[PDB]
Parts: structure tokens; C-alpha cells; sequence
């Protein structure tokens, strides 16, 4: 029981997607090519894959994920690469052109060649399936098949399906500094059609988690592929509660009820706890009473603005490993006597825990040693406002001469989006603030 | 020679005349590599790459 | 399936066509036979951008070597890597033309441009994916960018979004080896910048002073200046053909790199290049090789880049790096050098990494800029028209065919149009 | 339970933890990659694997010295991020030091301030140690202790020092470093720093036989006093002296908080065993002005309070045998409104003595803890000191270029004359 | 972290400069091939402070050479350790600048003190954070000097906070050099005094009688004179590079030597000097040490310190060694003299110390002091040009060039401004 689907869409979100498949097959026994390596062959008594995988008689395993971009280069390396011999090779969608950034291009003149073939693979993965629970999309917010081309696919779901859940794991845009240069212009577009369906997100960018790698890892300059595995390890701790049960577990329906106060606040942060090597954890002891507050440190949370201009609203301390449940009331007592951790005056209820009984799931090739405790720290905050506050504005100082439209109206997309998303935009940023300070 | 932007050198001696510096370079200055992690040196019993900790 | 369609004209393209197949066929283990010599695995499995294959075994171009005059594709036949093409598509003659944009595009091109344009049209109505065209012109004579013009006009009367990849050589400031040089260069402006979207203009000036200082070279001849400018050629294609972090196309190369409809011409570079002297000396990084792209004398076209401000630089990365020192030292050069990037642009810049380089060091790189600086440049050829113009000097070949001077007054104001533009947007 | 948390400050204070660091750890069974080869727990903090770590933060500006402990065989002991250094030297300027160079270090020192304290259960001090004679050892203390008053509160901070002699010293600029060391921590600071190192020179030569030492030769012996002070916290005595009491106990009066110290049974290692160390000799021993570790001269001042802390085989009949010997003894000034005098500190466990040393395994020991009424002699001459630099105004622009008004000197001059005069009105007699 | 860049400049700059990386290169183990192959350990942590590295593990100095005549540079080139500069940093002008600076720096050097930045520019932003700067010239001639005035000043307009420290040596008492010479030391502190943060002033004299008396050595040509200078060279820098117990670089020196800022010259001097048939027969202590270095035989500067009093002293006594020694030996020379010590500043005398001995010494130590009686060099440099400026005896040669007749009293009142500080301050 328990499952859900994982399409992994856009180069970004599908480029960590090849990294969350190597954690979930080394935590069970499940080789590449499926089989279990002629010991430790299961006769059949458990049914731990079922949120992720399902099986095919012959003793392969098989996943459940598509790998859809009309990129052609990237796709490739996964027919040919390390993990040819795991999927199903009807799921892989290629294609002829990328993103190219224009909004058409992913949405009115090449992406609607290729709807009817991506809606008749999510309906057939979910027939075969028992009672499903929510979505994996991995979706970036800045190209034209990031953002533009996630909005084409989550519109067509949530008039199939109706009432399941939406997750999404990938990267934010820094409010600084980027590659792609219509960025500022670019985000708005997912968000005219994707507020009302969206039910979770990604806060903050992968310019943090450089820093997390120059302290808290003992590594000098990293790559991205450094990003894709610590993305990928708390997907694998928010969907630790569907295979593996412990004292306290969510299922994916009960998000949209923890986390969204108001029809448009929906999104968490992420914070695995322990993120250190070998010559620090030798030193240190890491109990529960200072990893919950490693979770509430400025640096080790992934956000690039100020936390301490933010009130925590709604925090969700999902706890994995060995614990033990006096020791997080003790730790959490702690926390709200703090005075600098400042919250929402008119929610007391605030904190939600989860506890599980597996340890931190380690991949080799890594720079990271085992821990006992690990923690996620999902958690609405406010101070994220000044990050939308920017992004706007971002695209309102080309907003005058309306620099690179000349391709949105030059290839199948018109100018009338681009005020009615803003304003829209703008309703968005004052909603988090026209009711932060009412009741006072 | 005409063509010294693009050098006749092999992929592997390439790689293996450029890895040069063996322990000189990063003592000397902060000599980054493409994720690559700092190694303090350890006594034997105390130390072990991933163990119970 | 981001394909390249290619053609040769001029005399001073032909050679740099010829010589961009020396540098792409040794990535890719091609023998001029059309044996796949190369021991790597990723030689072959994206060939088709540039390449048909041939049956039994063998491979072969794709492209249409063509110009009026005969002795050039001749001297390419007896070439290094000569005997590759296909002998169905060398449109040579014997005959000639002096120069003059009248006849070649109303007489003596209006009898060769269907056989021209015939096999152009052979190897794109039998393709998968086609995306762009690639058209190796010099700016001066009446034959290179003469017919620069006569062979990207019939083609935007069909193709509506395919990305035109030209490469233009540009008149030096201070000599000339052509007197009549602005009354054919302008005349091609009138057309190029409706239509074409990358041109890739180069000095023969700058390439001799890289040549004397960096590279310590007393003596460029003919055989660097190609070899320099064919690594820009294969460098902006590491996305097409190879894996790499960071992917683009040609048009994806265009959306981030154009803004406005007519200022769209590329600034050239190739980042570590040293003299054989100083190699051992200098030891590259990510840092390094970014002062190297960044350089004021690594641009193959001489401009002063401190008196404009860049609207988009785009460096393109090739092998194996760090990519957080690809962002954070792509942003470092841009908050240190803060008033010669515009304001109303809040990221300026944007990276390409690859996954495997180009052959010759471990981390190549290869830069291209488009700044605004570039006007000086324009004004000094649209100069060069008016004060010779008023004389009237050189109508009496032009006008046996009808090129009045109501065209070539009207015409200069169409470079003029590109000067006043800059000028609005240099202080917004 | 009970403890501390030291921060070195400086490299006239990192210097003192490297020899008082390795006293601590060598007094336990302790090797330096943390394994033993329940009351030690006022120092250490314990992982599960059974890995021993100080409670330490190491702070200066100047890279190298803190290198050298990174490097040398205490690697295996740190945290790695407890060493906390800079890249540009304080260069013997406050107004370099905690007003420029200081500001963006500050937030990285306090948060392993909390961090380490955090975990703690409950605590009655810091340890914070330098000189008086360096920039970052004058300002960015005072930066690092004015934000530890805030954030703090009532809970103590004590302070050690070697401050260089004021006879000889190093920098001429010296001068204007230990006034606003004395100025502007004064309204923090509990009970604090002590008098220079000229008379461990001294004590070096006499009673210490051997000529030419180091500073790793001094070292040996500040870390003595030290432990002493905190030897009743990790065993138990027949009298046990908390931390938090020597706040009530040495400080008349809440602008006077520097009360010195001596040890007294510092003999070499010949004539060690020939004579007995009683306990009414060595009490006999520290009343003098020549087995001092304070060059200043005792019989200026009438003795305020005294404070005397036994190591090991004493009893305290003894003791009152010793108390009785000194105040009806007729040179010595116990001062006329006190009749009190002492505050008694005994303890079973014998003193540690580091290998290599030249300092002797002693059965009984005592580390002398005063208040002098001639404190403000040193005091008054210091600032003659400071008076004569400051008539032409010399070597200000190198602090006046660098944020910091012109006048603020007269300031703190005047109101160290406010201090002068005021610490001579206790002085006199009262009829 | 600290880090230094160098800067050489005229004949005197070259052959003091290529002799100094001849010392501190050898300190660390470093062939002329530039690849470490020395045995120790605590050499190449610190390296970074004066050398980057060249790919293979060669070490390239943090230099930079210039000289107006080409052939004074490449005779480093030629010589023992010339082969480990990169050849891209050998800047140069063409034509001699004759031993004027109205053609040094206003005329001739114009055009290179432009381009000479970029080199400059290049060295020391490739550093973490940065320290100072380092030159070599002498107060005599034309080349070395007023471009030497013109170095430095484009420095502190780019790097306003950064302690340049930029190393002289003086014109001589009895036997000139130049005839030249008053119109060039009272002309070269105009841009010396108000734009260098350290300086150093040599005498020729006073490096002779010294290979006269205490070392009596017969016949030394210019070959040992340049370890001498080069021996109080890095006696400064060498805290910097290797640990101590008592730590002092630039900026603790900075802050503690000069009480009022327009007194920033210095008079330098090295202790354990002894005669090489007498080196056997003398023990050396630290005290030995002191009365050797405050004698006035081992001060290098040809106007007599017995004749005037010390401001601020201080002295490094680098090696392994005890410091009680250190201080009553420091208390031994502060009251030997009373008259030779200011009134109102009470100690007068600093230290310093460091762990490593030169590589071939057993335990050394350096001076610095900063004495009275140096205005009599600062008052018959201003004697000497007295005499020439009354008649106009030399005028005309620099006239010419672009320097009126008023810059040569602005840099003279100047010049008697610096003697007339010191006489107020002497008497106290
Ligand atoms: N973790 C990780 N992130 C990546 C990688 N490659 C790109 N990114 C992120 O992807 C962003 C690019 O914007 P996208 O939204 O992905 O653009 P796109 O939709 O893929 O557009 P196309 O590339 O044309 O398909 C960059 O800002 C990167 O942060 C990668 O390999 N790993
Ligand atoms: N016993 C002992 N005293 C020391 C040691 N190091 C420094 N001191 C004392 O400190 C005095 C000088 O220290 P400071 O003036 O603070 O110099 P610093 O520590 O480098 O401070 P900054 O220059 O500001 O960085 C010396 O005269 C010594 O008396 C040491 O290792 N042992
Ligand atoms: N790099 C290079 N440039 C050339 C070559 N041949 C001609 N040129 C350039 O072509 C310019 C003259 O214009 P041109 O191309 O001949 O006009 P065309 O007659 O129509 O081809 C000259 O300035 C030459 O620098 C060549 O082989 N290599
Ligand atoms: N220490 C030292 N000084 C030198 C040497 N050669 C020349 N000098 C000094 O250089 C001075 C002459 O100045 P010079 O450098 O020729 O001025 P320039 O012609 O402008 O470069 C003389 O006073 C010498 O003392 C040398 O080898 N060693
Ligand atoms: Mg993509
Ligand atoms: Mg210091």
C-alpha cells in the first residue's frame, strides 16, 4: 500500500531524480538490474517497496517513475548509463528541441505534441496500483520546460485525479545571482496556473548549500553533483512514512491540513540535521537536545535571507533514527523559551513531530559519515516574503523597454499574461503580511 | 606550430602530466579540486572512515 | 536533432570553412577516408549534426562549397582533408566577377543560385530535426558578402524559426585590402541584419597582436589566424553534440543572447592559449582561466571594452570543474567590475559547462561577449561611406544594372539606424 | 555541574592554554585522541564512542598561533571549528582591533559562546585570559565581554593575565593598550586579571635556579596557580571552595576587582628534599616581598584580605597555627577596619606536576591570593606613563585614523584618577 | 593571507632584487628550476606569501622587473636564479632615461607607468587579502627614482589602506656618483614622504666601512653588498613567514616605530656580522649580540647616531633561544645611554622574535632605529643643493622636458621641512 508517482520533468529536477534512485535501492535489497544478489533473496514475506517500486515475477524489480523532457542529450545517459537495466523503457519520453526558454515552447507549440502520450502513462502506472497517495513532480521554477512545462502537467492531473497531494523537490531561484537570464521574468509564468493545484514546494536555492559544504562538510568548492544527493536524501525522509513505520506517521493527505493556513501558504523548508563528515563527528556527540536546535541554526537552514527577520508559523520536526520520545518534549520546551526563535502570536499550536525507527541512510561515494539521528525540519516561516519581494521586482526594471518578449510574441505566446500574473504576483507577497499583523 | 590551442596530447597522459602536484600543492595554497574533501591526518586505532560514531 | 545546414562563400570564408573541418573531424576519430579512427566512446553518438554517413561503412560532410571563382574550390580538392565531400555539390566555374554587388544578384548570380539552392534544399528535405544554418562570409567584397546576402534570402521566404549562424570577417581600422570595401560591406547590411542572428565578426587586427604578445609569435600567417578562429566554431557546439551540465541549442542561444530584434553580433574568444615559453609558468584553475576569457586582449575583433558596458556575456565551459567556482567566479568579475555592465540587466552573465572538452589541455574554455562597445567599430565604416560619398566616385559599374543612388543613400542610414540605437541604450 | 567554560583570548593568551591545557589533560587519564589508555565532567564533554573533548574557544587574529596547535599533537583533541582564527593581525590597535577587525568575527566567537554552553548543565564562570599589552588582548576582549554582560547577566567571568613588566616591556605603545583595558572593562568585569611577570623573572632566578627561561618555562608555572583555584571543583576536600565565592570574598569594593596571587612552595628539584615544606613555613613563605609573584613592593600597602588555598597533606590546626603566626607577627599590615584577613582553602589531592619540568613533586602547597593597598601605586605611575606620551600627543593618529574621537584618552585618564584618589581615601586610618 | 608583492626598479632595483631572490628563495629550498626538493617541513606552509606556483609544482616568485634600459633587465635573465620569473612580467622601456626624471617619469616613462599597472593589477589581486608592497631603488639616479616616485603614486590611489614599503639607497657624503645628485634626493622625497607608509635609507660609505673595519675583507666587489642589504631584507618579513613566541610583522612595527607621520625613514643594521678570519674564535650569546648592534660601526648609514638620540628601537633575534636574556639585555642598552633617549617617552626599545635561523648561521638577529642626528643627512642633502639652485647650475636639462622652475623649491622647502621636525623634537 502507500504509493505514489515520481515524474521527473524539466533538466533540473531530472537530474536529481537520477539521485534519489540509487538511496532507495541500496536501502533495500534491490540491485540496478532488480535482482537480489543471489543471497538475501526474499521469499516474499514483506512488502517494504511498495511506496516506490512494484514487481515483476521474474524477481526484477521494477520502479515507478517516467523520465519525461523534450531535451534529448539528457535522457540519454540513463538508456545507456549505470541505470538502463531499472526502469521501463516505455516510460522514457525523448524529444527534438529544448526549453529554449519561451513559454510556447513548452506549452503551446511544442508541448502540445506530446500531451496525449504523457497523460496515458500517469493513468497507466495507476491502474496497476492499489490506493494512491500523492505526486513526486520534479520541476525547477526557471526555464520554459522547467516552469513553463510543469504547469502543462499539473493541470491535467488535478482535473483526472481531483483530490491527491502534490510534492516536488527541486531548486529555487536565488534572489542574487543565476544562470538563465529571463529568470526574473520566468518564475511568474508557473504561478497564474499552479497556485490553486500546488499544495508544496521548495523555499530556497542551491546557493546555500554551497556554504553547507564549505562548514559543515569539510569539502572546498563542491559540484552540483553535491546538490543532487542532499536533495535526495530528504526525499527519502519525508516519504519514510509510508514504508516504514515508527510511533508517529503522516501520510500525504494530512499535509493539506498541517501546512496550508490560508489558500495560498504552501510550502516547506528543508533541513537534514547531522550534514558532517567523519572528522567532526568523531569529536562531537549529536543528541536530540542540539539537533533540533542545528535544525533552527541561521546557517544550517538552506535560506538565503535573514531567519532571525522571520517568525516561524507552522514547523514540523520529522525525526527519524533512534530516538526516544521524552527526549523531543525536552527539546521542544526549549526551543519556545527561546527568545530569539520568535513565532505567529496567534497559533500556539505551531509544532508537529514524527518519529521513526530507521537509521540515516548512508550511499557510498559520499562524504558523509553515520549518524545515529537524523531529522527534516519542514517549516512555513515568514521572512520568505523579502525573497518574492525581489523576484517581482526582478522583472520590473525590464519591465519598461519589456526586454526578451520578443520571443514569447514571437513564438506562440502573447504579451497579456505579463500584467495580470504580476498584480497576481503582487497579491501573493502582500498575503503573507496583510494577515501577519492583524490581530494585535 | 600553428596549433597550440588544441595541443597533441593524449586524454590520459593529459590527466596524468596535470595531476602533478602530489602532496606539495594543496599544503601550499588552497588547491581546490571538483568535490574533493579535506583529510587531517589520524592515529591508526582512533580514526576509521565510517564506523560506529 | 539540432541541426546545422553548411555553406562556404567568399574567398576568405572558403578557407575557414575548409579549415573548420580539420578541427571538428579530429574530436570526432574521423579519418579523411571516413574511417572512425577514435578509441573514446562519444565521438559517434551524436555525429549527425554535422554529418551524413555514407554507405558501406564510411562517413562524410555535410555542407555545399561554392564561390564564382574556380581556383579556390579547386585548391580545396587537392587539400589536406580534401577528398571527403561529395562531387555533386561543388558548384565551381570557370567564369568570374569583379567585385560588383549588381550583377551578382541580378545577372551573373541569377544563372547559379538554383543550382545553388538545389542542394541546400537535398540536404534538409531529407532530415529529422533541422535547426539552423551555418555560412562562412567576409564582409568586404562583392562576392563574399555580396553573396552572403543571395544565400539567406530565399531561405526566410520558408524556414520560420530556424537560427541562421553566419561568421563575418570585418574591415581592420587601420589598413584596407580593398578600395571600394564600404560601398559593398553596407550594401549587405541592408539584408544581414533583418535576417541573420549570429554573426561571429572578427578583425584580422586583433588577431595579429594576440599573436605577438600572448603567443610570443613574431610570424602569423594564414595557417593560425583559421586555426584561431575555428576553436570559437566548434566551441559554441560543445551543447550539441556532447553531454554536458548546463545544455543549450542554438536557439535557447539566441532567446538568452538576443533582446532586441537587431543586436545580435558575437565577440569571439578561446581562454588558455600561452606562449610554449611561459606554459610551465602558469598553472590555470577555474580562477585563472576566467581573467583569461576576461582579458582585454583575448577578442578576436578589436574594440575597447572600457568604453561600453557587455548587455549579455555568455562563457561557455569545457571538461571537468567545480561549479560552484563556475558561478561564484562568473559573479566575482561582475561585482568588481560594476559601471561597464548595464544596470537595467540585473544578472549580466550566463555559463555552459560541458562534460568533455576539446582536444589540446584538460579545461578548456571558450568566451563569447556581446557588448555594446562595438558601435566604434560602426561608426567608422559608416564614416567611411559619406565623406568618400560626397564625390559620387564609383556609380558608373553598379548602375549598367541598376543600383541607383536612391538605394545606397538609404542604405547608410540603415547602419546609422544601428549607431543610434546603442547611443539610446547605452544611457537608457 | 560546577563548571567552566575558557576562552583564550590572544596570542599573549592562547600561549597561556597551550601549557594550561596540557596540565588539565595530563591531571586526568586522559591521551589527546580522547581515550583513556565521572568528576572530571567540570571540564569535558563525552561522546558515546568515548571520545573526550575540552570546553575550549580559541580566538586571535593572527593566524600563526593558532596554527601551531592544529598541526602539533593536540590535532586529535579539538574540534577542529573551536580554533577560531583571523587573517589580519590586530597589530597592537583597539582601534584597529575591536572596532574594525573584531566586527565580523564577533558573530562566529559568540556562537560557539552558546553552543558549548548549551549543552552545559549549569555554570558559575568563564575563563578568559590575555595580557594587557596587545590590541586584540586590550579591545576585542572588551568586545568580547561587553556583548557576554548583555547576554549573560550575573554569571561570573574570570579573567587571568601576565601582564609584560611596566619597568621593561615590548611596545612603546603599551601604555595606551592596558589603560583602556583597565577603562573600559571595568564596569563588567568580577574578579579579574593579576600584576606583571618581572617578578616570575625573579623568582625564576632564586628560587628557581635555573638561568634563562622561556615563556614555555613560566608557563609551566601559571598553570599551577590556576588549577589550584579550580582543584576543589573535581574532588572533594574537608573544606571545598566554590567559583562563584571569590566574587564576595577578595573585592572590597566594585570598582577595586583585581585581587593578585603567588605560589609559594616553588623550589628546584636539588634543593627540594633536603628541607622540610611545613605548613607554617610555606604560610612563613609567601608573606615576603622577595618569594612574590607580584613585582610591586608590599610595604606600601596595608594587606585588605588575603585568601590562602592548601593542596594535599595539610590539617587545619595547623593552619590556625599558621594564621596565628602572621597577625600577631608585627611587620605585616593586616588593615585596621578588617580583622578578618583570610579566607582558608584546603584539598586532599596532591599537586600535578608536568614531566620536563623543573618544578618538584611537593607534599603540601599554597597558592597566596591577595589584595595589596598598594595596587594603586602600580596604578598611579602607569598613567605617568600614559601622562608622558600623551603631553604632545604622540602616536594617536594610529589609533584617531581608525574610527575612534580624539579625546576619548582624557576620558578614561581622569577617570583613572578617579580611581587613584579614591582607592587612597580607604587607605587611611579611622579614629 | 598577508601577502606581498614585489617591485624593482633601475640599475640598483635589478641587481639588489635578483640577489634577494637569491636569499629568500634558498630559505625555502627552491633549485632555479623553481620545484621544491628540500627535505624540511616548515618551509612550504608560508611560501604563499611570496610565491605562486607554476603546474608541476615549481614555485614562481611574486615578482616583477623594470628598467627604461633593456639590457640592465636581461642580464637578470642570463645570470644564476634568472630563470624563474615569468617572462610575461619583464616590463621595459626602450630608450635611457638619462639620468633625469623630468624624462623618468613626466616624459619618458609616461607611456609605461600606464601599461606597468596591468602586471601590478594582476600579481596582487590573485591574493586572498592583501598586506603591502615591496620596491628596491636608490635616491641618485634618473630611472630607478622618479619612475620610483611614479610607482608608488598610482599605488595609493587604488590601495589607499595597504602598507607599501618601498627600500632606498642614499646619496653619499664625499664621493659622488652623479654630479647630479642634489638636483635628484632633494627632488625624490617630494613623492617619498607623503605616499610611502616605510622606508629605509642605505648609505654607499657606511655599506663600505663596514667591509672596512668589522669585516676586513679585502677585496669584495659588488657581489656581497647585496647579501648585506639583502640580509636586513627579509629580517622584517621573516615573522611573517615562520612562528615565534613574540610575534611582530609590518603592522605591528608600523603602529610602534613612527610617533608622528611625517617621519617615516629608518636606519637599518644586522648583528652577528663577523670577520671571516675571526669566526672561529668568537663565541656568540645574546648579549654579544647587543653591543654589536648598537655600536656605531654596524649602523648602515653614513651620518653618525653617537651625535644625536633614539626615538623608537627595535630589534628581531630570530633562532631558538630564552628571553629573560632578551629583556635584560633590552633594559641594559635603554639606560646605558640617557642622553641618547627621548624625555617623554619612557621605553624607547621594542622586540621582537622568531624560531628560524638563516640558513647558514647558528642564531642571528637585525636592527631598526629611527635616530635624531639623520636630519644632518636630510641637512647636507639640502646644503648640496644650495649651492647648484642659487646659479640655476643645472636647470636646463630638466627645464625643457615639462618641470618648471618652481617644482625644485616646493620639494625644497619640503626637504627643510623634515630637517626642521626633527630639531624640535630632539631637544624635548
Ligand atoms: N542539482 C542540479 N541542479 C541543476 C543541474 N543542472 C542545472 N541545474 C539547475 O537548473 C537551473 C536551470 O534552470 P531550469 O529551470 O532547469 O531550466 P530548464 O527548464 O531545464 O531549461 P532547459 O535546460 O532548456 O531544458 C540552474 O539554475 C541550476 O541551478 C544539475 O545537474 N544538478
Ligand atoms: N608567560 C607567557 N607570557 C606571554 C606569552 N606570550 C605573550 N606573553 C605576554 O604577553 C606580552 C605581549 O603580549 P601582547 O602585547 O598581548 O601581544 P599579542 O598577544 O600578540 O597581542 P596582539 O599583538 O594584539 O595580537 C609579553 O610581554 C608576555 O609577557 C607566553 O607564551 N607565555
Ligand atoms: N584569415 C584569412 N583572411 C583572408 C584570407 N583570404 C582573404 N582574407 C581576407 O579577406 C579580406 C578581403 O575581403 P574578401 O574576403 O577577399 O572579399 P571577397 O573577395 O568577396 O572574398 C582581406 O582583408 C583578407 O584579410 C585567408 O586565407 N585567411
Ligand atoms: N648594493 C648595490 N648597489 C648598487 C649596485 N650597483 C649600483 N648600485 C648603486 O646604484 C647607484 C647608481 O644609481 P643607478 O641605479 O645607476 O641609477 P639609474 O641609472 O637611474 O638606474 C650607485 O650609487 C650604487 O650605489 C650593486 O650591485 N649593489
Ligand atoms: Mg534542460
Ligand atoms: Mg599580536
Amino acid at each position: 500500500m502507500r504509493e505514489c508517482i515520481s515524474v521527473h520533468v524539466g533538466q533540473a529536477g531530472v537530474q536529481i531524480g537520477n539521485a534519489c534512485w540509487e538511496l532507495y535501492c541500496l536501502e533495500h535489497g534491490i540491485q540496478p538490474d532488480g535482482q537480489m544478489p543471489s543471497d538475501k533473496t526474499i521469499g516474499g514475506g514483506d512488502d517494504s517497496f511498495n511506496t516506490f517500486f512494484s514487481e515483476t515475477g521474474a524477481g526484477k524489480h521494477v520502479p515507478r517513475a517516467v523520465f519525461v523532457d523534450l531535451e534529448p542529450t539528457v535522457i540519454d545517459e540513463v538508456r545507456t548509463g549505470t541505470y538502463r537495466q531499472l526502469f521501463h523503457p516505455e516510460q522514457l519520453i525523448t524529444g527534438k528541441e529544448d526549453a529554449a526558454n519561451n513559454y510556447a515552447r513548452g506549452h503551446y507549440t511544442i508541448g502540445k505534441e506530446l500531451i496525449d502520450l504523457v497523460l496515458d502513462r500517469i493513468r497507466k502506472l495507476a491502474d496497476q496500483c492499489t490506493g494512491l497517495q500523492g505526486f513526486l513532480i520534479f520541476h525547477s521554477f526557471g526555464g520554459g520546460t522547467g516552469s513553463g512545462f510543469t504547469s502543462l502537467l499539473m493541470e491535467r492531473l488535478s482535473v483526472d485525479y481531483g483530490k491527491k497531494s502534490k510534492l516536488e523537490f527541486s531548486i529555487y531561484p536565488a534572489p542574487q545571482v543565476s544562470t538563465a537570464v529571463v529568470e526574473p521574468y520566468n518564475s511568474i509564468l508557473t504561478t497564474h496556473t499552479t497556485l490553486e493545484h500546488s499544495d508544496c514546494a521548495f523555499m530556497v536555492d542551491n546557493e546555500a548549500i554551497y556554504d553547507i559544504c564549505r562548514r559543515n562538510l569539510d569539502i572546498e568548492r563542491p559540484t552540483y553533483t553535491n546538490l543532487n544527493r542532499l536533495i535526495g536524501q530528504i526525499v527519502s525522509s519525508i516519504t519514510a512514512s509510508l514504508r516504514f513505520d515508527g510511533a508517529l506517521n503522516v501520510d500525504l493527505t494530512e499535509f493539506q491540513t498541517n501546512l496550508v493556513p490560508y489558500p495560498r501558504i504552501h510550502f516547506p523548508l528543508a533541513t537534514y540535521a547531522p550534514v558532517i563528515s567523519a572528522e567532526k563527528a568523531y569529536h562531537e556527540q549529536l543528541s536530540v537536545a542540539e539537533i533540533t536546535n542545528a535544525c533552527f541554526e541561521p546557517a544550517n537552514q538552506m535560506v538565503k535571507c535573514d531567519p532571525r527577520h522571520g517568525k516561524y508559523m507552522a514547523c514540523c520536526l520529522l525525526y527519524r533514527g533512534d530516538v526516544v520520545p521524552k527526549d523531543v518534549n525536552a527539546a521542544i520546551a526549549t526551543i519556545k523559551t527561546k527568545r530569539t526563535i520568535q513565532f505567529v502570536d496567534w497559533c500556539p499550536t505551531g509544532f508537529k513531530v514524527g518519529i521513526n525507527y530507521q537509521p540515516p541512510t548512508v550511499v557510498p561515494g559520499g562524504d558523509l559519515a553515520k549518524v545515529q539521528r537524523a531529522v527534516c525540519m519542514l517549516s512555513n516561516t515568514t521572512a520568505i516574503a523579502e525573497a518574492w519581494a525581489r523576484l517581482d521586482h526582478k522583472f520590473d526594471l525590464m519591465y519598461a523597454k519589456r526586454a526578451f518578449v520578443h520571443w514569447y510574441v514571437g513564438e506562440g505566446m502573447e504579451e497579456g499574461e505579463f500584467s495580470e500574473a504580476r498584480e497576481d504576483m503582487a497579491a501573493l507577497e502582500k498575503d503573507y503580511e496583510e494577515v501577519g499583523m492583524d490581530s494585535v | 606550430a600553428r596549433d597550440m590551442v588544441n595541443p597533441p596530447k593524449p586524454y590520459k597522459e593529459v590527466f596524468e602530466e596535470a595531476q602533478a602536484g602530489h602532496d606539495l600543492y594543496v599544503v601550499s595554497h588552497n588547491d581546490y579540486f571538483v568535490g574533493e574533501a579535506k583529510n587531517r591526518k589520524y592515529d591508526p586505532s582512533s580514526f576509521h572512515r565510517f564506523n560506529l560514531y | 536533432m539540432r541541426e546545422i545546414v553548411h555553406l562556404q562563400a567568399g574567398q576568405c570564408g572558403n578557407q575557414i570553412g575548409a579549415k573548420f573541418w580539420e578541427v571538428i573531424s579530429d574530436e570526432h576519430g574521423i579519418d579523411p577516408t571516413g574511417t572512425y579512427h577514435g578509441d573514446s566512446d562519444l565521438q559517434l553518438e551524436r555525429i549527425n549534426v554535422y554529418y551524413n554517413e555514407a554507405t558501406g561503412g564510411k562517413y562524410v560532410p555535410r555542407a555545399v562549397l561554392v564561390d564564382l571563382e574556380p581556383g579556390t574550390m579547386d585548391s580545396v580538392r587537392s587539400g589536406p582533408f580534401g577528398q571527403i565531400f561529395r562531387p555533386d555539390n561543388f558548384v565551381f566555374g570557370q567564369s568570374g566577377a569583379g567585385n560588383n554587388w549588381a550583377k551578382g544578384h541580378y545577372t551573373e548570380g541569377a544563372e547559379l543560385v538554383d543550382s545553388v539552392l538545389d542542394v541546400v534544399r537535398k540536404e534538409a528535405e531529407s532530415c529529422d530535426c533541422l535547426q539552423g544554418f551555418q555560412l562562412t562570409h567576409s564582409l568586404g567584397g562583392g562576392t563574399g558578402s555580396g553573396m552572403g546576402t543571395l544565400l539567406i534570402s530565399k531561405i526566410r521566404e520558408e524556414y520560420p524559426d530556424r537560427i541562421m549562424n553566419t561568421f563575418s570577417v570585418v574591415p581592420s581600422p587601420k589598413v584596407s585590402d580593398t578600395v571600394v570595401e564600404p560601398y559593398n560591406a553596407t550594401l549587405s547590411v541592408h539584408q544581414l541584419v533583418e535576417n541573420t542572428d549570429e554573426t561571429y565578426c572578427i578583425d584580422n587586427e586583433a588577431l595579429y597582436d594576440i599573436c605577438f604578445r600572448t603567443l610570443k609569435l613574431t610570424t602569423p600567417t594564414y595557417g593560425d589566424l583559421n586555426h584561431l578562429v575555428s576553436a570559437t566554431m566548434s566551441g559554441v557546439t560543445t551543447c550539441l553534440r556532447f553531454p554536458g551540465q548546463l545544455n543549450a541549442d542554438l536557439r535557447k542561444l539566441a532567446v538568452n543572447m538576443v533582446p532586441f530584434p537587431r543586436l545580435h553580433f558575437f565577440m569571439p574568444g578561446f581562454a588558455p592559449l600561452t606562449s610554449r615559453g611561459s606554459q610551465q609558468y602558469r598553472a590555470l584553475t577555474v580562477p585563472e582561466l576566467t581573467q583569461q576569457m576576461f582579458d582585454a586582449k583575448n577578442m578576436m575583433a578589436a574594440c575597447d571594452p572600457r568604453h561600453g558596458r557587455y548587455l549579455t556575456v555568455a562563457a561557455v565551459f569545457r571538461g571537468r570543474m567545480s561549479m560552484k567556482e563556475v558561478d561564484e567566479q562568473m559573479l566575482n568579475v561582475q561585482n568588481k567590475n560594476s559601471s561597464y555592465f548595464v544596470e537595467w540587466i540585473p544578472n549580466n552573465v550566463k555559463t555552459a559547462v560541458c562534460d568533455i572538452p576539446p582536444r589540446g589541455l584538460k579545461m578548456s574554455a571558450t568566451f563569447i561577449g556581446n557588448s555594446t562597445a562595438i558601435q566604434e567599430l560602426f561608426k567608422r565604416i559608416s564614416e567611411q561611406f559619406t565623406a568618400m560619398f560626397r564625390r559620387k566616385a564609383f556609380l558608373h559599374w553598379y548602375t549598367g544594372e541598376g543600383m541607383d543612388e536612391m538605394e545606397f543613400t538609404e542604405a547608410e542610414s540603415n547602419m546609422n539606424d544601428l549607431v543610434s540605437e546603442y547611443q539610446q541604450y547605452q544611457d537608457a
